[PDB]
């Protein structure tokens, strides 16, 4: 994995730069407060979207704004069983978005999972722990997808033998 | 039901509105003679900052990317350290430009540039990649 | 010297004349006033009137009046009647949240920057017994994030989300008289644009006029600090930082600046008048008989973004103590002379 | 100018020309506070919460006052509710049980602009206000438009003023300019409060 | 379709399963699952048992996934449905619409969790989650006392843990007004177990509950008046004092005991909780009155005319009778004081009893899932995939109109 | 439970209860039950003509005529004999138990009643096993549409008997989990060298069927079992039929338990992420 | 609710706040003479088995205090009666019990001092003391024709079981 540490470093530094947020009232609608990267009603409040890619398939998209940051991840999916496990695990978490609270209910078109960190989050939580968590998450969903692949294969071998051994 | 379809904000007279490349041959010249650092500093010259065509900018990126890949891992720290702060910040911008075009494991060595470019410019240079209105 | 008033962010703060009381907005609709007693802080007042989050507070020293502005588009001038602060409404005539407010040095006017892309200059009219305001609109195009008055109480510096730092004339001939000449210009009619920065990127979070008012500084989201010298044809010295953006800045001498932001600690900047160059003076927050004895994963006093800085004593000409409040609900008091001992390598000016 | 009043009882668009009211040109809207509270109760049932229209009316009203608002761009508001959790808020009931309210915060008030939602005929307050001023003294219109004032409890919804202005413009642009977005910046609308 | 829908009612103590159309559950098993607990690999997750088979497996631990009518362990609950479907019902889940039940006040999120399991684990083609109280009302339509269908009524559900008085209006439970009573089947057993200890000698200590539960289920009932009852048992003890005989667990010997007073004393603690609970004293008749008075004035009478019973603890002979008499005394008294302090219209109080009370919920579900309308109000797998699991937050009530 | 049970529990628990009460001498209660089994099977247990002293058990299969064309009627009669009466309208096979005339060992007829579905399939297998054991080759293969869109082919060859299943995976992702299991079956000999050879073909039927109107599709999967004399002979026969007729439902059963186990993994991991996320709070 | 007395007559006199109810008895005391076929001691013995289970009892009038006292006492008689082998020994121990001086309103040891008015003077003290003794005596002798079944030397277990239960959670002991 000569390419994993370098990749996670670039991604971490970008997130450190992007998570510099502040509370911001709406210039467009009176008494409304909204994440600018989502509504995008004021171009001057949106930062430049940047991408960090490890290879053609794995990458992270970071879209900043004055009071919010959208983070999208393209997860490593080597084969079919990995594609469906990832897609199931990602949906699993998104369905529990209200408890995750920094999770988007749907990913940005083209990615597997997206976070939506706001100034309210950076006010209540150490932004460096949030950066830590996004890196930890990227490493852990890959380990879990691998453990899941092993589990399914292992149980299938036993299921096939129990049936076959009974003839 | 028809009239709520048009975005009237688009004509809000209170909105916000913001205010030709490196020498292709000069770069090749340096690259062909194996003078990498020279090729880098030459490619980081007169960037298509104020140009309107998305083609001119992509052309400039291609040249910069072509130089970055041509490098040898151990010869990255040296070249980066021969740039003035404004150079590093432009480099950083190009490094993030390349990430949008992975291929032949180009991203692998680009992550090496990003590492060194960061060690020289700090997170500040990445910040200046995000805040830019006129980009590469 | 750190103290924690709460865990949520301190939206903004303001000290009274004696620096014996501090008003703060504990990330809500109120303003709490704390007073020191021995070495503890006690809450003496609670100003409830705003219908929205309080975004700015300023305390006129001589007249002892507090002015607040909020996301509810209002502004209030608070007057102390005996033992209780009484508010007075000020129609700002804006339809978006107010973001910042500052009393002019002459305590005759106060300015409110807002999301309406305008600056509301307010003054009182005795004949009708209430406050009125005029608008400095052009050429502001986005939300006004920061304000700071020139010592003559006429020139006004402003930083907005359209990436510009500007100096205007907030001359109200009905409460003050013709302003003396300034190196920024001779003609200062109301709303006159005296100066405009050239940068095309970077929200301007903070702006500050020097003690004599001939120099103006500001920090942008692009991790840079700038200083425009009026006595040099408004030339601009810029210094691109290698770290995170700064959100607040102040002068501590005519050639010294102290700033803080998303890195969570105060840093020093020095201006070389001759070379017209800004230089990094170093981080100011580094980890007797009682001292020798006595002596989250952050090595800084504040544990989250520092959003405001203010001089406590010694003014902007020769500051001896300054204050910082932040998104971590803390308030720090820094002593300039101590910081000089602990760091021999430290300059200043 | 024009006074748009909406309370717990009903909504009225009362025009007033240099002096007094003009019963002619003064229309009513069959939607108000009580109706919005009722719709919120229906929306909260479709969310899995057991609210009774008569037993918990006062409890849902208090939820409406503290959490509801008027969306500016509905299409954009539904995206926030559908793709994110920024609109979700917790609310404790008198017995201590906690519920979570999201999209329904702007969905209920929307009835004011789209009557069919609560199944009532007519057009939205915005469209009603437009019509009123149009079929009136062509030499007082511009005066009326830049002098609209909201009053009543059912008009304090965050963002309401912005929403009205956005629609009045959308109605103008076409129903009096045939889609010509050229002369649009010279249209002055300023709603007080 | 040619195939009937599956009806599964998971309660805290027992789970009732079967096919729609039938009058009674095809199975009634304890809501427990036994597993090995001493990281999981291979197929350790499939190595388990449920119901009676789980209660005493030598090398397995027994877990109860449901507490207070709510799922507290989704991992276990999901495995439990694996056997409910493939071992007992033997239904290919993809070919059957399912009807599940939930206690009132189950969070909307729990319904999404249920839907995730049914649609994504078992791929069911359609799902409906009904609230138990409402099915209980539907069940009462089988009674002769009712000639008009209606889903407005007060449900008195008493199982073995706690008793619930649930007001319901037009198919929707009035949650803000629900009240719970700390007197259930188990309490009736403990009290009876206490009465025996003070009188009958010879009952094997280790067989204390056994005997008490037996007496409760075989000889208990509700009486109209305690003194006139004690009086009977003394005037002609021959007719009222029954006998019971059990066998000593460790000696297979045979012991007999007289079963007297507890026959009517046990069930009595519903109407006089103070007899057994030092912390609760409200008679069940007063709780119902309170709950109904806490509801909208305009729905109070309909509630009084349609109080429905549900659960085993309501099966005692004359339970309804005693409840209705007591409720009519409290309500009529109130109207007396009023008229005097001055003439209200008499309020009709009616407790409904029917044959399907024991498993009223399952029966209501079974009958409703047998109708054509059940197939329209169900959420299909196609709507689950397009719109999402949030569509299971609400289930259109049906059956009346 | 790894292997699926063959006997239907509703039938057994219903007959056992009625038989126990009949023997106790209790007045017979009425019975009326409708239930199902895997693959479109509908059962009905009732009292013919209201006579509560008689209990009937009927089974309905949409494809019965196909099993019948392969000796199903004869086999069921040998097995049930006098209990097998004329089929109740709507069903294909009916068993009648007289509560007033039960054998001495009732726990033996109850067992066979629980296997009604299994016995209906038995004949087709026995008929082709028999062919194999008699060298009769070239005999037309049996085609049993056990589900609206699933078919089972049986054919006897000189030294081997092959059973082919054409199965559908409605859920697109179930095809992928299925492939994982099918791959393990195709390598089963590496664990049981004497067991049947299993083949798997995704989207297309084995070439011998490429000419019939066999189904082709992204969600179709063909599984082939090759049974050898040691499996088809008179000694193993019953056990072998008990396994092979449950295979289809065994495979789909395990794919679904596989997904349920993945869920417990996701619950544990998602739960752990949330604990870490919350430690980012002061 | 619990079982309350109905012997409170407008002519019924009082001793403290306890109703001085007439009883049919030979024993001495200030208890009036009852002519009717039922007196407070009967009413208390009849209702006993029921009332004894109640924890709360609403005092509707002074007769209920008298009724409550007999109830608590009947419980005291069962402790003793529980341990004896004859309707004879019971009567002899039931006599001794009745003579023993138990606590009275106002004195510590007497539960319910908040519900029973104490003797306002020495005359009331002796009169009340004697009335309570008379009630105890009559209740005691009247309780043996019940507790024992024709099989003498046998206290019916259907009366011996209530020995562990205390009306309103109080006891004269
Ligand atoms: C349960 C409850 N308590 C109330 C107090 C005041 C007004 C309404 C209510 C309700 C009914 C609405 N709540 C629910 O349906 C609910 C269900 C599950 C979990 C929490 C809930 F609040």
């Amino acid at each position: 994995t000569a390419t994993l540490r370098p990749y996670l470093s670039a991604v971490r530094a970008t997130l450190q730069a992007a998570l510099c947020l502040e509370n911001f009232s709406s210039q467009v609608v009176e008494r409304h407060n909204k994440p600018e990267v989502e509504v995008r009603s004021s171009k001057e409040l949106l930062l430049q979207p940047v991408t960090i890619s490890r290879n053609e398939k794995e990458k992270v998209l970071i879209e900043g704004s004055i009071n919010s940051v959208r983070v999208s991840i393209a997860v490593k999916q080597a084969d079919e069983i990995e594609k469906i496990l990832c897609h199931k695990f990602m949906r699993f978490m998104m369905m529990r978005a209200e408890n995750f609270f920094i999770l988007r209910r749907k990913p940005v078109e083209g990615y597997d999972i997206s976070f939506l960190i706001t100034n309210f989050h950076t006010e209540q939580m150490y932004k460096h722990k949030l950066v830590d968590f996004v890196i930890h998450f990227m490493e852990e969903i890959d380990k879990e997808i691998s453990e899941m692949k092993l589990s399914v294969n292992a149980r299938a071998r036993i299921v096939a033998e129990e049936f076959l051994k009974n003839f | 039901a028809r009239f709520r379809k048009v975005d009237v904000g688009e004509y809000d007279e209170n909105k916000f509105v913001d205010e030709a490349g490196p020498d292709e041959g000069e770069v090749d010249s340096c690259l062909r003679q194996g003078n990498m650092t020279a090729a880098l500093q030459a490619a980081l010259k007169n960037p298509p900052i104020n140009t309107k065509s998305q083609a001119v900018k992509d052309r400039a990126g291609s040249i910069v990317l072509k130089v970055l890949i041509s490098f040898k891992a151990n010869d990255i720290e040296k070249a980066v350290q021969s740039l003035d702060k404004n150079g590093v910040d432009l480099l950083m911008k190009y490094i993030y430009k390349g990430f949008e075009s992975p291929s032949d494991n180009s991203s692998a060595v680009l992550l090496q540039w990003h590492e060194k470019a960061l060690a020289a410019g700090g997170v500040g240079s990445i910040v200046r990649v995000l805040t830019a209105r006129k980009t590469v | 010297a750190y103290h924690s008033f709460l865990v949520e962010p301190i939206s903004c703060h303001a000290w009274n004349k004696d620096r014996t009381q501090i008003a703060i907005c504990p990330n809500n609709h109120e303003v709490h006033i704390y007073e020191k007693s021995g070495n503890k802080w006690v809450q003496v007042h609670e100003l409830k009137e705003h219908n929205g989050q309080v975004t700015g507070i300023d305390w006129a020293p001589d007249s002892n009046r507090i002015v607040t502005c909020g996301t509810d588009r209002n502004a209030y001038v608070w007057t102390l009647k005996g033992r209780t602060w009484k508010p007075t409404l000020v129609i700002l005539r804006i339809n978006r949240a107010a973001r910042c407010v500052r009393w002019a040095p002459n305590e005759k006017k106060f300015a409110v920057g807002s999301g309406s892309r305008v600056i509301s200059i307010c003054y009182f009219e005795q004949e009708n017994d209430w406050w009125v305001c005029k608008h400095i609109k052009k050429p502001i195009r986005s939300t006004v994030l920061s304000l700071d008055w020139h010592p003559n109480s006429v020139l006004l510096a402003a930083g907005s989300c359209d990436f510009k730092c500007r100096i205007f004339s907030a001359y109200i001939k009905e409460v003050e008289e013709r302003p003396a000449p300034t190196p920024w210009g001779s003609k200062m009619p109301f709303g006159e644009l005296m100066f405009e920065s050239s940068s095309s990127c970077g929200w301007v979070h903070g702006v500050c006029f020097s003690a004599n008012g001939s120099r103006v500084a500001w920090v942008s989201h692009d991790s840079t600090v700038c200083l425009a010298d009026a006595d040099k044809k408004m030339a601009v010295a810029t210094l691109a930082s290698e770290t995170l953006p700064l959100l607040a800045v102040t002068f501590i001498t005519e050639s010294s600046l102290v700033a803080a932001g998303h890195d969570c600690f105060p840093v020093l900047f020095t201006y070389d008048s001759a070379a017209g160059k800004l230089s990094f003076g170093g981080r100011l927050d580094v980890p007797t008989a009682r001292e020798r004895f006595q002596n989250a994963g952050l090595d800084s006093l504040h544990k989250n973004s520092v959003s405001q800085i203010s001089v406590l004593s010694g003014g902007k000409a020769k500051c001896s103590q300054f204050c910082t409040t932040g998104m971590d609900g803390g308030m720090s008091i820094w002593d300039v002379r101590s910081l000089e001992s602990a760091l021999k390598d430290l300059k200043i000016v | 100018g024009v006074v748009v009043d909406s309370g717990d009882g009903v909504t009225h668009i009362c025009p007033v020309y240099e002096g007094f009211s003009l019963p002619h040109l003064t229309r009513r809207l069959d939607i108000a506070g009580r109706d919005i509270t009722r719709y919120l109760i229906k929306l909260l049932l479709l969310r899995g919460y057991a609210f009774n229209h008569s037993a918990d009316f006062e409890t849902v009203r208090m939820i409406k006052e503290k959490l509801c608002y008027v969306g500016y761009n509905i299409e954009q508001e539904q995206k926030l509710a559908l793709e994110t959790t920024v609109l979700v808020e917790s609310y404790t009931l008198p017995d201590g049980r906690i519920i979570k309210v999201g999209g329904e915060r702007f969905e209920a008030p929307e009835a004011l602009f789209q009557p069919h939602l609560i199944n009532v005929e007519g057009v939205g307050v915005a469209e009603l206000l437009f019509n009123t001023i149009q079929a009136a003294d062509i030499d007082t219109r511009s005066e009326f438009y830049k002098h609209i004032v909201l009053s009543g409890g059912s008009t304090m919804y965050p963002g309401l003023p912005s929403r009205l202005e956005r629609e009045l413009k959308q109605l103008y642009l076409e129903r009096v300019l045939k889609g010509d977005v050229e002369k649009l910046s010279k249209f002055k609308i300023r709603i007080e409060d | 379709g040619r195939l009937p829908a599956c009806v599964v009612d998971c309660g805290t103590g027992y789970t009732k399963l079967g096919y729609a159309g039938n009058t009674e559950p095809q199975f009634i098993i304890p809501s427990c699952i036994a597993i090995k607990e001493s990281v999981m690999k291979g197929v350790d997750d499939l190595d388990f048992f449920i119901g009676d088979e789980a209660i005493e497996k030598p090398t397995y631990a027994t877990k109860w996934p449901i507490r207070h009518g709510i799922v507290e362990d989704w991992d276990l609950m999901e495995r439990f449905m694996e056997q409910v479907i493939f071992k007992y019902l033997r239904a290919e889940p993809e070919d059957h619409y399912f009807l599940l039940t939930e206690p009132p006040l189950n969070t909307p999120e729990n319904r999404e969790y249920t839907a995730e399991i049914m649609f994504e684990s078992f791929n069911v083609p359609g799902l409906y989650i009904a609230v138990q109280a409402v099915l209980a009302l539907a069940a009462s339509w089988t009674s002769r006392q009712v000639g008009e269908r209606t889903l407005t009524g007060t449900v008195i559900d008493s199982g073995d843990g706690v008793t619930h008085v649930i007001p319901v209006a037009e198919g929707y439970v009035i949650g803000s007004c629900i009240k719970h009573i700390p007197i259930a089947g188990r309490d009736i057993t403990y009290f009876i177990q206490q009465l025996l200890r003070d009188r009958e000698v010879g009952i094997p200590p280790e067989q204390s509950l056994e005997t008490a539960k037996a007496v409760k289920e075989r000889y208990s009932y509700v009486c109209p008046d305690l003194v006139k009852e004690f009086n009977k048992y003394d005037t002609d003890g021959s007719k009222w004092i029954k006998q019971y005989t059990g066998i000593n667990a460790i000696s297979k010997k045979e012991f007999s005991i007289d079963v007297g007073y507890e026959r009517f004393l046990g069930p009595e603690i519903f109407f006089h909780p103070e007899f057994a609970n030092p912390d609760f004293t409200q008679p069940i008749s007063e709780v119902v009155d309170e709950v109904i008075q806490n509801c909208p004035i305009d729905v109070r009478r309909p509630l009084y005319k349609n109080i429905v019973l549900s659960g085993g603890s309501t099966m005692f002979r004359d339970f309804g009778r005693r409840l209705q008499r007591d409720l009519k005394r409290t309500v009529d008294a109130r109207l007396k004081l009023s008229e005097e302090l001055s003439k209200p219209k008499p309020i009709d109080v009616q407790v409904i009893t029917h044959h399907m009370q024991r498993y009223a919920v399952w029966f209501g579900g079974s009958m409703l899932a047998s109708t054509p309308e059940f197939y329209q109000v169900c959420h299909t797998k196609k709507d689950y995939e397009e719109i999402g699991p949030s569509i299971c937050r609400h289930n259109p009530v049906f059956g009346v109109m | 439970m790894i292997l699926l049970e063959v006997n239907n529990r509703i039938i057994e628990e219903t007959l056992a209860l009625k038989f126990e009460n009949a023997a106790a001498g209790n007045k017979p209660e009425a019975v009326e039950v409708t239930f199902a089994d895997f693959d479109g099977v509908l059962y009905h247990i009732s009292n013919p003509n209201g006579d509560k002293t008689k209990v009937m058990v009927s089974i309905s299969l949409k494809f019965y005529k196909e099993l019948q064309a392969h000796g199903a009627d004869e086999l069921l009669k040998r097995v049930y004999g006098s209990y097998l009466v004329n089929p109740e309208s709507g069903y294909n096979v009916s068993l009648l138990y007289d509560l007033e005339n039960l054998p001495a060992s009732k726990d033996s007829i109850v067992h066979q009643a629980g296997m009604l579905k299994r016995n209906c399939f038995a004949s087709v297998f026995e008929k082709y096993f028999q062919f194999q054991e008699e060298g009769k080759e070239g005999e037309n293969r049996a085609v049993i549409h056990y589900r609206d869109d699933e078919t089972m082919y049986v054919e006897s060859k000189k030294d081997r008997v092959t059973v082919v299943f054409s199965t559908v995976f409605k859920d697109d992702d179930d095809v992928v989990i299925g492939k994982v299991f099918m791959q393990e079956f195709k390598e089963g000999r590496r664990a049981s060298h004497t067991a049947p050879q299993v083949l798997f073909s995704h989207r297309e039927p084995p070439l011998e069927l490429k000419d019939t109107d066999a189904a082709v599709g992204d969600n179709i999967g063909y599984i082939t079992f090759v049974l050898f004399p040691r499996h088809t002979n008179a000694s193993a026969r019953d056990n072998t039929i008990n396994l092979i007729h449950t295979f289809r439902d065994y495979l789909h059963y395990h794919i679904k338990c596989s997904k349920a186990y993945i869920h417990t993994r996701m619950r544990a991991k998602t739960s752990d992420f949330l604990k870490v996320l919350n430690r980012a709070r002061p | 609710p619990a079982y309350h007395s109905s012997l409170m007559d407008p002519d019924t006199k009082l001793i403290g706040n306890m109703a001085l109810l007439p009883i049919r008895s030979q024993f001495k005391g200030p208890a009036p003479r009852e002519t009717k076929d039922t007196d407070i001691v009967d009413e208390a013995i009849y209702y006993f088995k029921a009332n004894v289970f109640f924890k709360n009892y609403e005092i509707k009038n002074e007769a209920d205090r008298t009724l409550i006292y007999i109830t608590l006492y009947i419980s005291e008689c069962l402790k003793k009666l529980q341990k004896c082998n004859s309707k004879s020994q019971g009567e002899k121990e039931m006599y001794t019990l009745g003579i023993t001086n138990f606590p009275i309103p106002g004195e510590p040891g007497f539960p319910l001092n908040a519900i029973y008015a104490k003797p306002a003077n020495k005359q009331e003290d002796e009169v009340m003391r004697a009335y309570l003794q008379q009630l105890r005596q009559e209740t005691g002798l009247r309780l043996c024709e019940k507790v024992f079944d024709p099989q003498n030397d046998k206290p019916s277990k259907w009366w011996t079981c209530f020995v562990k239960r205390q009306f309103m959670n109080k006891s004269l002991s």
